[PDB]
RNA sequence: UGCGAAAGCAGUUGAAGACAAGUGCUUGUCGUUCGUUAUAAAUGGCCUCG
């Protein structure tokens, strides 16, 4: 039991834990009732109010490891409902942050620590944070077109918040799996739900693209089978939740990632294609037919590669004749048309890929883990290399460049680098550098600093750039 | 499943539980009534408190905590209480006695009766013959062992339960008592089977019976149950010294009567509820005192070889009189030296048998424990129950593994019997995860 | 209790086909046995009961699939097309047939295995080497 | 609803799909499996398919003509796909016409657009192995280790007492 | 002969993963 | 606070079709040799049995008129336009025209031949013209009002007329089909009497259809040919059919997913649908007890229930029509009645998809032990037995074997003692080892496929 | 715990202090510390507004 208080006149006693319920104890007759369902659990809980009109209770949402999500709910006592939701933005960091210690729990498991678990806890979460050199801490963070809402694809559900006016607008479950069917309590808290891994919207905005893992339990036959899963979504402009249009089971087989997810320009299916790439290279473009209604596999590409590896990156020409595939240290020119490699195709680079963008049609900007260079397509020669070793070695793991590197269709691109500030062994705090690039990287156009880590910065469809910063604050860099 | 509060001179209710989810059979309180104990079919005791001093004032109860202690119907329970006392008890289906302490309900251990606590002995066994002899509800069956064969069962009209059954040595006569009548039966073995026929005797049809025993094949002796001992042929009464009278057994008559009649080779002893023990000599037909115990006698035995008569009290406390030193030397060196294991036992020894191979060992054994003792070796030297600070009245081989136990005896001398103990309950889940 | 003897109905199955008299085994105006003890055994016994005809088509199945025989049923089919070529059989609705047996099996009643039955033995035969007259017959 | 509470996961009535889903990407009986192939009759080549003789199945895909066998194979995968527990069965037909018309079906233009029931049909039985061996040898051990390892002589006193 | 050792190996590695009413009885003292 | 989750448990075109459930089987007198649907509402259908002519309500699917006075074997019985008026043919060669609705009054008779009249269409734009083919192999185009001679006789044919079809946007065109294999083309504008020319089937012509205003598509033998009168030429040929196509029929505008469908009779069993945007291709068929000779569709404009009609040549009419709480185990998962769902899964009568989702669901739910720690044997039978056969199913393969291992690594002791549950695993070693078996060959199969490739 | 693919490839799980129990000795523990990349189990399950 984690949160406990009196009633004013003590004739009640209100409780709340882990099972996500608070409970009304009658003391009289110890009665009770109960306010189930909740968000979080309860880590605090009051009766606020000169005649205890109003219960204050504090949600936890311990599925985010990563992060501590606090919510704050003013309940009307006369009919236990919502008089007032209040939290901030909900991302979901790759890794632990600053001194984040999940609640204490009767056993040490995924999503809690036991009595002991604490103290190593801690001391192992420090030292990660000094001596441990992966220290990724990015997010995956979305940006809608039609209604420039921010999508945080918590776990197993995807927040809608509005940094206009910096308040939440929805919190919506796309997964199936124990996610708010109860409250897991002992053995069940070790289970994970579905993990939403990726999420993009299609240019036009009116579709949603979804990619889940499933996680099987424990202890089972079954137990090492992820299960890989891709969802089309649609809803109405007026309309505020997106329903679910169409499902695929296994996308490219069994046990195979969806690692990369692309959607198409408006030139090509006005808007209503995406491409899928695993880390055997196998890319599959999907298309909305009219006559099925639904979303259909129109092209594939599988060649059965023996050599896995999660860092590839995608790209696609804003006229939609060709793609730009680079898997491993390999870059590939694909051709839509014939959608194999065109008739030099072949790009061999130093080292694998994190990141394939293309700033504008002529200029290509390809980024592998120890540098980055501007190749100009229609010379087929690169411009400017630029050395990224001293900064981004193996800090980070491969994919996260390409949400920590964002780009404009008009002006130019952004890189972001974070760095350990330490006077005298690494310290916890750190120091962040944004620099504003030109179409072919031949001169700065800016350069910044923040104090603290940005988790990541993406490009709004305007001309600002908007960045988040682990203290879950949303900035924006622009003219 | 409701427990409810009245004002007995308005005649209205004042507080309301729903605590039980089934029938609440039987409640019970405490001298002071602070505390209201319920229990019935859900298996719960649940306790109700108004200690508190402003839960006094405000006359309000508190169902403080419930407990289970039943695997099916708790169909009674009662409280008591004084200066050295504190037992709550409650039965029902499940056939056994539970205890625990009213102050200390919540927090208290408790303890858990056997089902079946052979004070008096329902099994007995024949050496010669290899008999083992069951009876049960006026039925008597009776097993044969080389590998056991049920060679006969006996069914008797008499509504009465059986006493007391006693088999002859050679096994051929066999005694069948009842409070209300006593009958004798011949068994005949014919064809891996006993055959029956019920010897006619007037005398024991109208004697009452508690105990009988067997001088020999022939002479038996019976003490009727207005304690008259007497010996029969197949009456010679036999003389009783007078008990005298006391406040204790005015209160409860049945302490000065007869409790164990043991016969050995012409040598008789009884013991009554009062600790005297007296020596018989049935040939003489003559009493002689033996001892007066301060506690309950609930074994006895005598010992031809070594010419004693061993006596166990209530309290586990083991005494070798010589019959006419009173006591043997090893009485007087070992009964206050018994091993840590006799001290321990909460459950007292109700079975005592001679072994065979060596006359100086003797077999004892509860409802739950098996023990053996030499008595020509001395022993090296080195909450639930009534603190009895007021008065009752105004080598060695030590076994737990066999339980529970309802008779153990020899078949030879190297062959041991032990016997032992091989309806829907109301489904409470426990949560495992 | 009810009992058909199937083994020495098989040993007397053996027998027959195994009965061997020339050119009569082939008659060459049909290319069917006129042998007199088959031609006995199918209109006094074959055709007016039906446990045997349906204990009949039983073993001959078993025989057929029998190595050690086959080759024995394959050749003489004559035999068979003396035999079936009628139309009294169980089957047949128009045939009212008797029983051999005091206390026939259940067996006997099942018309589906018959056919069953039947169709196996024909099966195999029309696999066999036919003759030209036989063909047409 | 209550603006706090999340909403909640409704598949609704959505189509679900796998990946594998390339779609838009005497005695013989062969005259009447020729016959119900042409003409669709999903009642006359069932009857056909009942045939568990393997010598019938091989002379009646031995004659059939080529360019049919090929839309048999499709057919197959439609009926096994719909019904697995004939799965087993099925496979012999698919069997004897690849060895018999494998000449012919190299020689065509595409096969997996027009045989990819097949192969994803084919596909599913396989990635069943790995985990049914695995139920096998855990199945294996215990059957393994197992596999190893009163009126007579009542008396009635009541009875006595009468006779 | 490829087939049967790697079935056989198959069968070891998952291996790998994976009161009477009379009784006779001799007591000890 | 939030509402509960609630447990979640072919072409478009095959769909649509798969809407006609509704299936009645009647039984007529002689062969049903013509099938016509009135155009006008309630679209009620005309069909040609032995001597009468029957019209059936589409809503109540039953006769609602009788024609009797036809005296030989009846020939057609197709409306004009309005739907005022229907005309039959008889094999005295007479021609009778009759009030739809109004069996009594003759209308008009004519005698077009001594020969018998099998085929009576009135023309589609004009309606005082009635076209009459004979077995006198001349199709006599007559006129309401000129009931003593016809306006024109077609002639030319040297075998029997049996098919005449008007193209839509082209009154002055009359196409004609004989059993020489010919399909002849006239014009009524010129003298006439001399087809334009002539398209050479090569079969005897059993019907002829205009699907479109260029396009004709003509059954006749075992195939059907679309022509195109621009290019004078088959565009398209299907010959799926075994037996001879017979009667072709052709409905467009209407609110399927297709936009136009064209159903084809074979004469053995089976009515096939077509569809003219992809190059007429199966999309659709129907099985019949025996040849199928006439075949026919509600119009476009039904304004109700849609029919598709069938007539066999044993009498038979075949109508399809398209017409325009929470379980036990979810309270117990939502109780966390864990081991009775699991009990719910497995009673008599119960589909076997629900059974696989609460199992899917407790496996989902983390609770798989615990479903299985209060069983013996008697009740562990009842999952046994599912998995006996659940195990052959590819869906449910991986679940079996994950619920077949708890219980057999949680009650091992227990399997001693149990000589009934042995044999259950005796049979459960003999099935996985077929479907072993089974997928051997799978992976066998599919690499002999790969071979090819 | 590191790396990597999801498969896997390598490497770990030490010492001190304090407390309790049993008999100075033994065992177990830690809302104690230093260092290394480094079973569970107090009968205890989710409201109402048709």
């Amino acid at each position: 039991v984690l949160s406990l208080s009196f009633s004013h006149d003590g004739s009640y006693l209100l409780s709340g834990g882990w099972e996500k319920v608070m409970s009304l104890w009658q003391l009289e007759t110890n009665s009770q009732q109960f306010l189930p369902r909740l968000n979080g659990i309860i880590i605090d809980c009051q009766v606020l109010g000169p005649q205890g009109n109003y219960y204050s209770l504090i949600l936890q949402m311990t599925e985010n490891n990563s992060n501590s999500d606090y919510q704050f709910l003013l309940l009307n006592a006369s009919d236990l409902t919502s008089k007032l939701s209040i939290n901030g933005p909900l991302p979901v960091f790759n890794s632990t942050i600053k001194h984040i210690q999940q609640p204490i729990s009767a056993m040490n498991t995924k999503n809690s620590n036991s009595i002991t678990s604490l103290n190593h806890s801690k001391k192992k979460q420090s030292r990660k944070l000094i001596k441990s050199r992966r220290q990724d801490f990015t997010t995956n963070v979305e940006i809608n077109p039609i209604n420039k809402n921010l999508y945080f694809p918590h776990i197993s559900a995807v927040q809608i918040f509005d940094f206009y006016k910096n308040e939440q607008v929805n919190y919506q479950y796309l997964t199936s799996g124990v996610n708010n069917s109860m409250g897991k309590v002992r053995f069940e808290l070790n289970l994970q739900d579905p993990i939403i891994t990726d999420l993009k919207f299609t240019k036009d905005g009116q579709w949603m693209i979804t990619y889940e893992i499933e996680y099987p339990p424990n202890d089972l036959l079954s137990s090492k089978d992820l299960t890989h899963i891709l969802k089309f979504w649609t809803k109405n402009d007026n309309e505020t939740n997106w329903n679910l249009k169409t499902k695929v089971i296994n996308p490219h087989g069994i046990s195979v990632p969806i690692t990369k997810i692309l959607p198409s320009p408006r030139s090509v299916n006005n808007s209503q294609g995406c491409l899928t790439a695993d880390n055997n290279g196998g890319l599959k473009f999907w298309s909305f037919d009219s006559h099925e209604s639904n979303w259909c596999l129109k092209k594939i590409s599988l060649p059965n590669f023996n050599h896995f590896s999660n860092s590839v990156s995608l790209a696609w020409s804003q006229d939609g004749s060709l793609i730009f595939h680079g898997f491993d240290d390999k870059l590939q020119i694909l051709d839509f048309d014939t959608f194999k490699k065109f008739e030099v195709s072949e790009f061999t680079l130093d080292s694998e890929i994190q990141t394939v963008k293309l700033i504008n049609d002529t200029n290509l900007i390809v980024a592998t883990r120890t540098t980055l260079n501007a190749i100009n397509l229609l010379r087929g020669q690169v411009i400017n290399s630029f050395d990224l070793y001293p900064f981004v070695n193996g800090v980070y793991k491969n994919g996260h460049m390409d949400r920590l590197i964002t780009c404009d269709e008009r002006t130019g691109n952004i890189a972001l680098v974070i760095n350990q500030q330490l006077t005298d062994v690494p310290t916890i705090n750190y120091k962040s550098r944004i620099i504003i690039f030109d179409s072919d990287l031949s001169t700065k156009l800016g350069n910044f600093t923040h104090h603290e880590y940005i988790s990541w910065i993406g490009w709004n469809y305007d001309t600002d750039f908007i960045f988040l910063d682990i203290e879950s604050t949303l900035g924006v860099v622009g003219t | 499943g409701s427990i409810k509060f009245w004002d007995f001179q308005f005649a209205t209710l004042n507080q309301s539980f729903k605590a039980h989810d089934a029938d609440v059979l039987c409640l019970t309180t405490d001298t002071d009534n602070n505390y209201v104990f319920s229990a019935g079919v859900d298996r719960k005791i649940f306790q109700f408190s108004q200690n508190t001093n402003k839960s006094q004032k405000n006359n309000r109860w508190v169902n403080s905590s419930n407990r289970l202690l039943h695997g099916n119907d708790i169909r009674a329970i009662c409280a008591y209480q004084s200066k050295g006392a504190d037992f709550l008890v409650s039965g029902g289906v499940e056939k056994t006695l539970v205890i625990n302490s009213l102050t200390s309900f919540s927090n208290g251990n408790y303890r858990k009766m056997p089902t079946v606590e052979p004070y008096s002995k329902n099994v007995l066994v024949n050496k010669e013959q290899r008999l083992v002899v069951s009876w049960s509800e006026s039925t008597v069956k009776i097993w044969t062992m080389g590998n056991y064969k049920l060679v006969c069962k006996l069914t008797l009209k008499d509504d009465q339960n059986i006493s007391t059954c006693s088999l002859s040595p050679d096994g051929q006569v066999l005694v069948v008592g009842r409070p209300s009548t006593t009958k004798v039966f011949h068994l005949q073995p014919v064809g891996n089977k006993l055959k029956v026929t019920k010897l006619d005797n007037d005398l024991l049809l109208r004697t009452s019976t508690k105990l009988v025993k067997f001088i020999d094949n022939s002479k038996i002796v019976i003490c009727s149950c207005e304690d008259d001992v007497f010996i029969v042929d197949l009456p010679q009464e036999v003389e009783l010294l007078e008990v005298t009278s006391t406040k204790s057994s005015i209160k409860v008559p049945y302490i000065n009567r007869i409790n164990h009649l043991e016969v050995d080779q012409n040598i008789a002893v009884i013991s009554r509820g009062c600790g005297v023990v007296d020596i018989l000599d049935l040939k003489a037909r003559i009493s002689k005192p033996l001892a007066r115990l301060n506690n309950f006698i609930t074994a006895v035995h005598i010992n031809t070889s070594r010419k004693s008569v061993v006596v166990i009290t209530a309290d586990n406390k083991i005494y070798e009189f010589n019959m006419n030193s009173v006591l043997t030397q090893w009485s007087k060196n070992n009964t206050d030296n018994l091993p840590k294991e006799w001290k321990t036992l909460k459950e007292n020894c109700v079975g005592i048998f001679s072994d065979i191979e060596n006359s100086s060992r003797l077999w004892f054994w509860g409802a739950t424990w098996i023990s053996r003792i030499d008595f020509d070796v001395d022993f090296p030297i080195n909450g639930l129950t009534i603190t009895d600070e007021s008065n009752f009245m105004n080598h060695f081989f030590f076994t737990d593994k066999y339980k529970p136990l309802l008779f153990v005896d020899l078949i030879s001398s190297n062959e041991l019997a032990i016997i032992e103990r091989n309806q829907k309950a109301f489904i409470q889940p426990k949560l495992v995860f | 209790a009810p009992f058909f003897p199937n083994k020495t109905f098989r040993k007397l199955i053996i027998a027959l086909w195994s009965s061997n008299m020339g050119e009569i085994e082939d008659v060459k105006s049909s290319g069917a046995s006129e042998n007199l003890i088959i031609v006995e055994f199918t209109e006094k016994y074959y055709t007016k009961f039906a446990d045997i005809q349906y204990y009949f088509q039983s073993e001959f199945n078993q025989l057929l699939e029998d190595p050690a025989y086959q080759d024995l049923l394959l050749k003489n089919v004559g035999k068979w097309l003396a035999l079936v070529n009628h139309d009294k059989h169980c089957s047949s609705v128009d045939a009212d047939l008797e029983i051999f047996v005091p206390n026939p099996p259940q067996a006997i009643e099942n018309e589906s295995k018959f056919k069953s039955n039947f169709e196996k033995n024909w099966l195999s035969l029309l696999n066999g080497q036919l003759s030209l007259q036989q063909y047409k017959s | 609803k209550d603006l706090a509470s999340a909403t909640n996961y409704v598949e609704g009535n959505a189509r679900v799909t796998s990946g594998d889903n390339f779609k838009h990407v005497t005695g013989t009986v062969t005259v009447i499996l020729s016959q119900a192939l042409q003409s669709n009759d999903h009642s006359l080549l069932e009857t056909v398919l009942n045939n568990r003789d393997e010598r019938v199945i091989r002379d009646t895909i031995f004659r059939l003509k080529p360019a049919l066998a090929v839309i048999l194979l499709e057919r197959l995968a439609e009926r096994i796909a719909r019904q697995t527990h004939r799965q087993g069965p099925l496979n012999v037909w698919v069997k004897w016409c690849l060895i018999i018309h494998g000449g012919y079906l190299v020689s065509i233009p595409n096969l997996m657009s027009t045989l990819s029931s097949l192969h994803s049909t084919l596909k599913r039985r396989s990635d069943l192995l790995p985990r049914l061996l695995a139920l096998d040898a855990r199945l294996d051990c215990t059957i393994n280790k197992f596999k190893t390892l009163e009126d007579d002589v009542e008396y009635n006193e009541e009875l006595d007492d009468a006779g | 002969k490829q087939v049967e050792i790697a079935e056989r190996n198959t069968e070891l590695w998952n291996l790998i993963d994976t009161l009477p009413t009379y009784t006779m009885e001799y007591l000890d003292i | 606070s939030t509402a509960r989750p609630r447990i979640i448990t072919t072409t478009p075109e095959q769909r649509y079709w798969r809407q006609y459930t509704s299936a009645q089987l009647v039984k007529e007198h002689n062969s049903v040799t013509h099938i016509s649907f009135n155009p006008q509402h309630p679209h009620d259908f005309a069909v040609t049995s032995s001597t009468r002519v029957q019209i059936f309500s589409s809503r109540t699917r039953q006769v609602i008129k009788t024609f009797s006075r036809f005296k030989d074997v009846v020939y057609s019985a197709s409306f004009r336009s309005d739907g005022k008026l229907l005309c039959a043919g008889d094999a005295t060669g007479l021609v009778s025209v009759y009030d739809s609705y109004n069996p009594r009054t003759i209308l008009l008779s004519i005698n077009a031949s001594t020969h018998p009249t099998h085929v009576t269409k009135f023309h589609t734009q004009d309606n005082k013209i009635l076209a009459t083919a004979s077995d006198d192999r001349v199709t006599r185009l007559w006129d309401i009002s000129n009931a003593y001679e016809p306006q024109l006789e077609l002639t030319g044919a040297t075998d029997y007329v049996r098919t005449l079809s008007f193209i839509p946007a082209a009154p002055h065109l009359v196409a004609t089909g004989s059993y020489d294999g010919l399909i002849r083309l006239y014009d009524t504008r010129s003298s006439g009497s001399t087809p334009i020319y002539s398209l050479n089937h090569d079969q005897p012509v059993e019907n002829v259809i205009a699907v479109s205003p260029t396009q004709i598509v003509s059954c006749g033998g075992n195939n059907f040919k679309v022509w195109d009168l621009t290019s004078n030429k088959k565009l398209y040929e299907r010959g799926n059919f075994n037996k001879a196509v017979t009667c072709l029929d052709y409905v467009e505008n209407f609110d399927s997913p297709m936009q136009s469908a064209l159903i084809a009779s074979s004469l053995d069993g089976h009515v096939k649908v077509f569809d003219p945007l992809d190059n007429f291709q199966v999309k659709f068929g129907w099985k019949f007890s025996g040849p199928v000779l006439s075949c026919a569709v509600s119009p476009s404009t039904a304004q109700g229930n849609r029919h598709l009609v069938a007539g066999l040549s044993s009498g038979l009419l075949a109508i399809r029509t398209k017409k325009k709480r929470m379980r036990a185990f979810e309270r117990n998962i939502n109780q966390f009645k864990w081991s009775e769902a699991l009990d719910n899964a497995f009673v008599p009568g119960m589909a076997k998809e629900l059974t696989l989702t609460v199992l899917q669901e407790l496996r989902k739910r983390g609770k798989v032990r615990v479903a299985l720690y209060g069983r013996d044997e008697s009740t562990l039978e009842p999952l046994l037995n599912w998995c006996l056969k659940g195990i052959e199913d590819v869906r449910s393969a991986s679940i079996v074997a994950d619920w077949v291992a708890v219980v057999l690594e949680l009650y091992g002791n227990t399997l001693e003692s149990s000589p009934v549950l042995q044999e259950l695993m005796i049979d459960l070693k003999t099935k996985v080892r077929h479907e072993i078996h089974k997928s051997k060959e799978a992976q066998r199969i599919e690499g002999m496929l790969q071979l090819l490739t």
